């Protein structure tokens, strides 16, 4: 019953972060300190909407 | 003499019979009504009777669950 709405493949295009896990771990603390605001907005949206399709931006 | 010292008048038995008949008729009507009410309550489940337990909703945990989608 009903049709599952999925975003187009164009909606899922973004410049990916192409570094491995060691590089991310080395800079994890400064990355958390500096990039806190967008990350916390995204996580609040993710835990409130409960839908991946509502949190793409 | 026998009637005076051993028995009462007809009206006593007459009215006692009336009271007894009223009580018995009320009881019969109540029994029929109770059977019908029991049938309706057991069929529908919308009355105080035949209430079978469901899970208490106070047991549900409403917290973030390490995963955004519950
Ligand atoms: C000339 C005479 C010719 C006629 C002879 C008549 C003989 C009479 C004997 C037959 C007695 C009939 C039995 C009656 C018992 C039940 C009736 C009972 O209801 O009456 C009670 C009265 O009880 C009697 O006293 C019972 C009498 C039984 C005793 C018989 C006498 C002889 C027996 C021998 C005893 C042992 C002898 C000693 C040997 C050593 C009072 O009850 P109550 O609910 O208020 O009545 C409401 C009506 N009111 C308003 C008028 C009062």
């Amino acid at each position: 019953p009903g049709i599952v709405e999925l975003p187009t493949l164009e909606d899922l295009k973004v410049q990916e972060v192409k570094v491995s896990s060691s590089v991310l771990k080395a800079a994890a603390h400064h990355y958390g300190a500096q990039c806190d605001k967008p990350n916390k907005e995204f996580m609040l949206c993710r835990w409130e909407e409960k839908d991946p399709r509502r949190c793409l931006e | 003499w026998i009637a005076r010292t051993f028995y009462d008048g007809p009206e006593k038995n007459y009215e006692k019979t009336m009271a007894i008949l009223q009580i018995e008729a009320e009881k019969a009507e109540l029994r029929l009504k109770e059977l019908e009410v029991r049938r309706l309550m057991r069929a529908r489940g919308d009355g105080p009777w035949y209430q079978y337990p469901t899970i208490d909703k106070a047991l549900i945990d409403h917290s973030p669950k390490t995963t955004p989608d519950n």
